[PDB]
C-alpha cells in the first residue's frame, strides 16, 4: 500500500516507491507497434513503429500515455493501482485542462484510491531541502528555468527551452560525422548517447578550451564498441554540451541557458532576485556534465550585479532530482492530507486536482 | 563463544521497537527516505520558517486581541490578571447584590410615572 | 457541581449553555432539530431536513424545542436535571402563555427542583453592572431595544425589529454577487457568514465612506476560501452591516437601529431619559461590528436634545451577555431567595411564573 | 498610579500594575496608625522623591491603612497627600481587606500580622465587619525581641539597631511552626535534624498560639479568629470558615497553615468545612491587592479627585 | 556573528546558534554547569538566583559555546508570567555586563508553539522543574489561562527513587539518583488505562522490565514502569492536593474566550523532556476527549524533537529575516533602559 | 538444522558455518573469463579479464554474484544449499531493490530452506558484544562511519567514504616508486600489499613520525621478496595509511576518517553522542593497521568536547568481526524466530525481506 511515484519525462519515465532513494524503474518512454498489440518502452526499441506520446514535456497522446502508464504499473513495478496513492509529475505550464484528464484517467481508469501530480521542477527545488529557488530543469526533451518562491512557481518568469538532452545527441552524432564515424541505426545512436554522458563535459572557457584542442592533448580519449573496435574523441566532449551555451550550434535562434537564467529572474518581482541568485539549483539528466557547475557560476557572475551573492546548486544526484523530491513528499505525514481521494474526485470530478498545494 | 551469545541475547531482548524510538526522536521516520533525511529536514524547516515570516506580518496588536476578548482587560501584567478577573467578577456581583437586594416593587414605578396601572 | 444552578440562552440562532458562576458558557450550539432529507445542534449539522424551533427569539416549535433541552442536558451539558436548579432566558414581549408553557416543562418533564425565567436584555444590562439603562440586543434573528429600570423593562417602550445577523449574512451574499460572486449553497451561505463576521464593519460616516472607498485603500480585503480559492472583498464590508442603520438596503420599512434606540427612550418617562442616555448597552452577536459603538454614538448624538450625556456601552464580551448576565444573577446570595420551587409550582400551578419572574 | 502600604516597621511602594512593590524600606507609624507626622511626611517626601523617583502632581495614589484607623488620620493623610504632594487624584484602604483582595476573594476571614500589629477581620462583600475585627500588639518585630530573649540561655547576647537586624534575620531563616508543640518538644531533645539553634526555631513564632510566652494572657492568634468569626452573623459564618486567608511578613513561618488548620479544626464544629489561605507572597498581599485595585479600569471612576478634595475637605475621605 | 539562543530551564540550559537543527549544548543549570559534575539558579522556571544565573551565562558564552558576546545578537526564553522584574533585569544584564549588541525575550511556550508551525494552540511544557499549560493565540500567551504545576520531572525521578525501595532496590545517593532518572527516561511509560494496568501486572508479565545495572548486576521492573509518570495524571501519588495533567488543559482552555476553543483542543501541543514517555499522547487525548464538549475536535500533537522544541522554536526565530527588526539594539536600550524590553518583547 | 554464514565483501568473500569460531572459506570476491565456463576466486588468479560483482560494497552484478555464492555453496563449503538456513550480509544503506534481489536468488535458485540479510556494520558490533555504538568498517573497496542504536543503523547519520584498502594497495604501489622500487604487475600488486599488511602501520603524531624517519631509524625494516631479493622500507611504513587519515595523499577531496567519525556522531540525536564517543568500534581489513586505535583515540579527543569519554573498541579479529558476528547471531535460539522461511517467502515474495530484516 505504500505510495507510488511516477515521473514521466520526455525521453525516460522514472517509477517507484516512495520512501526509496531513488526510482525503482526507469524505462524508455515509448510505444511501438508492428511496421501483438503494442510494445512498451524496451520492449519496442528491440520491426517496429515509435512514438512519443511526451514531447517537450507535454502529454500529446492519451491513449499511447494511457498504454505507458499501464506498463508502468503492471510490467515495471507489478503494482495494483487500487492498493496505491500515486503522485505523478507534470511539467512547468501544463495546462489545466492535461492535468485534469491526467487525474480522470487515474481515476477512472486505473481506480487509484489517491493521487496527486507535482511540477517537476518544484519537486527538484524540494529535494535540494529548499522551498525558494531558480531551478535549470533540462531533461531529454525541454529545459525551463523555473522560479519559484515558497514552492510557488512563478510563471510569467518562467523560460521554457526546447533545446535539451536528444538534441545534445544528434548533434554528437553530427560532430562524429567530421571524423567521419557513420552513426545512423537504433544500435548506432544509443552508442553515441553512452559516448555523449561517459566522455562529454563543460568547458570552462570554451574558445580558450578550442584554442588549446587545437593545440594539445590530455583532450582525446577512446571507447570501445560493442564488436571490439576502438575510437577516439576530441573537442567534441565539450563542443556538445556547449550547444546549450550556445543554441546556434544547433541552428536555433534562442539564447543561451546563463541568459534565459538571468532574464528569468529579472523577470521576478526585484525584492527576491537576491534569494533566486543565492539558490540557483539544477536537476535531469542534461545538466550532469562535469563542470557545469563552474561555467554557470562564470556567466552569471558576469551577468548580475557585481557585488551579489551567486550559488549554484548541483547535487550529484540531480539525474533523479525531480523524482526523489516525489518520494520525500509522498513519504511525509504531513502530506496526507493532500492526496486527492477517490471519493473527493466522485463528489467534485477532475477539477478539484488543481486545490490545496505546498 | 558461548559467552558472546548470552550477553547478546539479554542485549537483543533489552531494546525498544523503532516505532518506539523515532517516537522518541532517535529515529528519522522510517519510510520517508534514508538519504536525504537531510534535505527532507531542511525542507520541513523552511517550509515552517515560511509559515512563520507570514503568520507574523499578519500578528495583531494586543489591543486587537482584548477587542475580540481573547486576553482580558487590559492591565496590569501576566501574572496578576489571572487573580484581578477572579476579583473582577467577584467585585462585580457583589455590588449587584444589594442592587437586585433593594429592588423597587411595581408600585414604586407605577407612581413614579412609568407603566400603567 | 451537585446543586449548581444551570444557565440556559435560548436565542433563534445559538443556544447557549452552561453553569451558573462561570465566566463563559460550557456549550454553544446552533439551536436545530432534524430528520432525515431526531438530530440536534452540531449532531444535525454534520444530512438531514431541519427546523429552528425559535423564530425571531420567540419559541414556537415545542416538541422541539424540548428536545433542544434534552440534549442540552444530557449531551452538551450531561447532568440529571432533578439535581439542578435552572434559568432560562425569553426573549422581550414574550406572550403569557408562553411563559406559563416554559414553566410547566422544566417542572413536569425535567423535574428540575427549581427555575427562574429571565430576559435577555436584562441579563445584558446585569452582566455590564447595571439594573437601570437602555439594551439594544441584536442576535441572529430578532433585534430590540429595551429600555430598562432597575430591572423592569418597559413593554410600552419596547422596540422590535425583525432584521438581525441572518439577515445581513444574506444582504451580504447577495451584494457580493456584484463582484460576479455566487454564494448560494447552505454550505456557501457559512462561507458569507464567516466573511461578514470577519470583515465587515460599521462607518463611521456611510457617504463618506463610499466616497472614500473609490480612493484609498485601507479598503480591500482578500478572503481565502475553503476551496484554495481568493476572493477579494470592498464597500461590501461596510455595506452590509449598513443596512442596521437603514434597514431600506434590504427593502424594510422599519427606521434603523439609532433611529428606534432614541425612539425607544423617547416613549419612556421623561425623567429617566439622561439615565437611558448614558446607558446606551449594546448585546447580541450582531453588535459585533467594528465601528459600531462610535456610529451609534454619533448617531444618536445628532438625535439627542444637544444637551444630554451619551454614552455606549459595549462590551467585548457581548456576544454571550446574555448569557453571562444570567450566570451572575443566578449566582447571588440574594437571588437565592427569588428561585421558584417545585413544592410553590405543584401549590399554585404554571401561573405562578408572572408573579415570580419580572 | 502609585500604591504606597504604610506598615509599621516596613514602608511598602511601587506602581499599580506591577508584581511586587518597586519599593521597600524601613517609627512614624505604631501599631498601623500614622503617630508621628513630621516623620511621616518626611518617609512620604522620601517614597516620591528618593525611593520611587517621580513628581507627585503626575500620578494618582493609594495610600493603605490599619483595620479600625481613627477617621482623622484618613482626613489628615488625605489633607497631606492633596495639599502639601499636590497628587491629582487618591484613594485609602483597608490593609487586610487589600490582602483578601490578593486572593481574588470578597469574602473570607483575614488574619494579617506584620512588624507591629496584628488583626482579625471578617469580610463580606468587600466590607470589613467592625464590630468583629479583632486586634492584637503581637507581631514581627515582638517575635524578634522574643527570639533575642530565649537566645539568651544558648547565652548569646542580642539588643542594638544592628544586634536585632541579625535576630530578625536568623528569625526569617530558621524558625517554623510545629504542629503538635510538645511532641515537637519531645521529639527536639531526642532525635535532631533540628539543630541548625535548636527548640528555639518553633518556640519563638509558639508565641503567637501560646501568649503567655511574653507574659500575655490573651487568647492566641486561633482563638481571635474563631472569636471574630464567632462575633458575626451565624448565616455568614461558614463561609469565613471556608476562607481563612493569611497576610503580613510575620505569616511567613513554614507549617504555619498546617499548625492553623488542626487548631481551628479544634474550636468549629466537627463537621465544618475549614481552608486556610496561605500563598507564598503573602508578605505583601496588602500591596500586591492594591497593586490590583488600583490596575482594574471599575476602579478609575472612585478616585478621590483633586477637584472633589478641593469642593469638599478632608473629611470627603469618609 | 551568528545570533546566539538560550533556552534556561530549571535543569537544563539548552544553547546554541540560530539556524542550527537543535542546541550546540546542553548542561545542567547549577553553581558551573558539568563543573559541578566530577545551588539551583532557576527554580520552578523562575530565575531567583541573580549571580549564580550570571554565572550560568558566563559559562555558556565563554565556556560552551566560546563567543564573544558583544559579536552575537542574543534571543533568551522565559516562562510563562514572567514578572516584569525579571524580564527587566535579564535585559539589563545581558546589555550591559555582556554587552550584546541587540538581543530579544520569547516565551518557552510560544518558541514550542512556532516550531509546531503554529502561532495559535495551547501547549503543555513540562520540563525538569515547572509543568504549565500555556494557551496562545498568535503568539499572544493568554495570562489568565495559564496554568501552573509544581510537579516535574524531577519529583518523577525522586518518586520513582521512593517506589522502587518497594522492591528493595535501594536508590539513596547522589550518582543513585542518576541511575534512577536514566531507568525512568528508558522504560517507564503512560498507562492508557491505569487500573488495568495495574490489575495486568498483577498477572502476567509483558509487564516487567530488565536494567543492568554499572556494576553489572540485574534488576527487574515492573508497574514503577507506569506508575511513575501516572503522577502526572494523579498528583496525589506524590501527596499534592493538585488535579492532573489532563485537568490542568481542560480547565486551562475553559479559561479561554469560547471563540477560539476549537482551535485550541485541535491544537494541543506537547514540549519539554517530561512529556517524552510513550504513551503519554494517547493517553491525554483519552482523558481529554472524556472531558470535553462531545462533538469536539481533539488533537494532541507531540513532535519527537519536542525534548528541545523550545529552543529549536528560538533558533528558528532568530534566524527569519522579519525578526530582524525586532531585536532590542544597543542603541535603543540605552535610548529607553530596560523597561523597553515590555515595548518590544510580547 | 545448521545455520550458514556468508559476508559478501568488495574485495572478500567470507563465508563458514555458524557456532563457527571463523570462517572456513575467504577468497577473493572476483569472477574471471579468457582476456571451461567461468572462473570464481582463486580459480581466476590462475590470462583472463575480471568483474569484482561488489563496487564500493554494493552489489552491481547479480549475474556474476550468483556465480560467487554458487562456488561459496559447492566448492568452498561444500554443501547442499536447501539444506541450510543462511545468513548474508548487506552494505548499509543498501538499495530496497538489492536486499530484495538477493532475497529472490536465494529462494529460487539456491532453494535456501530460510534465509536472513543483516547490515555488516551491525554484525561487527555484536561480535564486539554491544547493540548501540558506532562503527566504522573499512574493507577493500568503501569505508563507513555507521551509528547504530539498541541494534538499529541510523540512516541520516551514515557516512561513506570511497576510499578504502585497495586504494591503499595501489598508493603504496605508487610510492614505493619513489625509492625507486619497481611494482605494477599483477604479481607485483599481490607483494605490495603484503607489505603493506605486515609492515605498515598509523604512526600517532604523523609530522613528527616524518621528521624521525628522517633522521634515526628503528623504522626502517627490511622485507625478503619472493625472488629472494631483499629491500628495506621506512617512511612509506605509515605513509600508506596516514591517507585514511588525510585523503588528499591519493588527491581525494574528501575529509579524513576521524572527521568523518566525528561528523556522524555529530548527526545523531545529541542524548546519545555521549554514547557514540564512548563504543567506537572498528572493523573490517583495513582497521588492522596497528595503532590505528591510538591515532582515532587522539584524533576525536581532540574533536570532541574535552568532558567527552572516548573510547576505541578494535578487537584483534575485526578482520572478520561481520563475520564472527553472524555467526553469533545465528546461532541465538531467539533468533530462530526471525529467519525468513520458504513458506513466507512464497506467501510475500522478496519484498518480505524489509518487513523481517532490520
Ligand atoms: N551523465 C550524463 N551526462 C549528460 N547527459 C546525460 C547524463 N545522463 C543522462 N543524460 C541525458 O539526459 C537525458 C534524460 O534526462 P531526464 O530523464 O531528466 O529527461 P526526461 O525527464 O525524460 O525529459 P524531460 O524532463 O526533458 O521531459 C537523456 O538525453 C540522457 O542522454
Ligand atoms: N464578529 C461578528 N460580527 C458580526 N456578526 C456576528 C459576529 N459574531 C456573531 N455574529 C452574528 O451573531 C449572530 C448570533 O448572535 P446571538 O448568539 O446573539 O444570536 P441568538 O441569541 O441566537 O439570536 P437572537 O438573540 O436573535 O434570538 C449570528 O447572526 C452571527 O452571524
Ligand atoms: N520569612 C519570614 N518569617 C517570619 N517573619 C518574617 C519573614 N519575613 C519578614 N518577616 C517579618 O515581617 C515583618 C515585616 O512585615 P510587614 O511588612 O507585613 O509588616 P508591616 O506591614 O510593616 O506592619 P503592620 O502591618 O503590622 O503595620 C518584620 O517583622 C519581618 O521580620
Ligand atoms: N525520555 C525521557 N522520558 C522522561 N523524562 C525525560 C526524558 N528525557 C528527559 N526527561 C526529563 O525531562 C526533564 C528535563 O527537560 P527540560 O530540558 O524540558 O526541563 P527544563 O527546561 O530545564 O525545566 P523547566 O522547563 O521545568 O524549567 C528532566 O526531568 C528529565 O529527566
Ligand atoms: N593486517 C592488515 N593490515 C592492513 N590491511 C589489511 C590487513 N588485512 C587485510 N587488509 C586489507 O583489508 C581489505 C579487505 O578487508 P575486508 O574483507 O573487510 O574488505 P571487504 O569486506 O572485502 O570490502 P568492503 O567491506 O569494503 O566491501 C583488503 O584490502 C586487505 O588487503
Ligand atoms: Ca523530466
Ligand atoms: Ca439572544
Ligand atoms: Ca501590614
Ligand atoms: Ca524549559
Ligand atoms: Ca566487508
Amino acid at each position: 500500500t505504500t505510495a507510488l511515484v511516477c515521473d514521466n519525462g520526455s525521453g525516460l519515465v522514472k517509477a517507484g516507491f516512495a520512501g526509496d532513494d531513488a526510482p525503482r524503474a526507469v524505462f524508455p518512454s515509448i510505444v511501438g507497434r508492428p511496421r501483438k498489440d503494442s510494445y512498451v518502452g524496451d520492449e519496442a526499441q528491440s520491426i517496429l513503429t515509435l512514438k512519443y506520446p511526451i514531447e517537450h514535456g507535454i502529454i500529446t497522446n492519451w491513449d499511447d500515455m494511457e498504454k505507458i502508464w499501464h506498463h508502468t504499473f503492471y510490467n515495471e513495478l507489478r503494482v495494483a493501482p487500487e492498493e496505491h496513492p500515486t503522485l505523478l509529475t507534470e511539467a512547468p505550464l501544463n495546462p489545466k485542462a492535461n492535468r485534469e484528464k491526467m487525474t480522470q484517467i487515474m481515476f477512472e481508469t486505473f481506480n487509484v484510491p489517491a493521487m496527486y501530480v507535482a511540477i517537476q521542477a518544484v519537486l527538484s527545488l524540494y529535494a535540494s531541502g529548499r522551498t525558494t529557488g531558480i531551478v535549470l530543469d533540462s531533461g531529454d526533451g525541454v529545459t525551463h528555468n523555473v522560479p519559484i518562491y515558497e514552492g510557488y512557481a512563478l510563471p510569467h518568469a518562467i523560460m521554457r527551452l526546447d533545446l535539451a538532452g536528444r538534441d545534445l545527441t544528434d548533434y554528437l552524432m553530427k560532430i562524429l560525422t567530421e571524423r567521419g564515424y557513420s552513426f545512423v541505426t537504433t544500435a548506432e545512436r544509443e552508442i553515441v548517447r553512452d559516448i555523449k554522458e561517459k566522455l562529454c563535459y563543460v568547458a570552462l572557457d570554451f574558445e580558450n578550451e578550442m584554442a588549446t584542442a587545437a593545440s594539445s592533448s590530455s583532450l582525446e580519449k577512446s571507447y570501445e564498441l560493442p564488436d571490439g573496435q576502438v575510437i577516439t574523441i576530441g573537442n567534441e566532449r565539450f563542443r556538445c554540451p556547449e550547444t546549450l551555451f550556445q543554441p546556434s550550434f544547433i541552428g536555433m535562434e534562442s539564447a543561451g541557458i546563463h541568459e534565459t537564467t538571468y532574464n528569468s529572474i529579472m523577470k521576478c518581482d526585484i525584492d527576491i532576485r537576491k534569494d533566486l541568485y543565492a539558490n540557483n539549483v539544477m536537476s535531469g539528466g542534461t545538466t550532469m556534465y562535469p563542470g557545469i557547475a563552474d561555467r554557470m557560476q562564470k556567466e552569471i557572475t558576469a551577468l548580475a550585479p557585481s557585488t551579489m551573492k551567486i550559488k549554484i546548486i548541483a547535487p550529484p544526484e540531480r539525474k533523479y532530482s525531480v523524482w526523489i523530491g516525489g518520494s520525500i513528499l509522498a513519504s511525509l505525514s504531513t502530506f496526507q492530507q493532500m492526496w486527492i481521494t477517490k471519493q473527493e474526485y466522485d463528489e467534485a470530478g477532475p477539477s478539484i486536482v488543481h486545490r490545496k498545494c505546498f | 563463544l558461548s559467552e558472546r551469545k548470552n550477553v547478546l541475547q539479554l542485549k537483543l531482548q533489552q531494546r525498544r521497537t523503532r516505532e518506539e524510538l523515532v517516537s522518541q526522536g532517535i529515529m528519522p521516520p522510517l519510510k520517508s527516505p534514508a538519504a536525504f533525511h537531510e534535505q527532507r529536514r531542511s525542507l520541513e524547516r523552511a517550509r515552517t520558517e515560511d509559515y512563520l515570516k507570514r503568520k507574523i506580518r499578519s500578528r495583531p496588536e494586543r489591543a486587537e486581541l482584548v477587542r475580540m476578548h481573547i486576553l482580558e482587560e487590559t492591565s496590569a501584567e501576566p501574572s496578576l490578571q489571572a487573580k484581578q478577573l477572579k476579583l473582577k467578577r467577584a467585585r462585580l456581583a457583589d455590588d449587584l447584590n444589594e442592587k437586585i437586594a433593594q429592588r423597587p416593587g411595581p408600585m414604586e414605578l407605577v407612581e413614579k410615572n412609568i407603566l400603567p396601572v
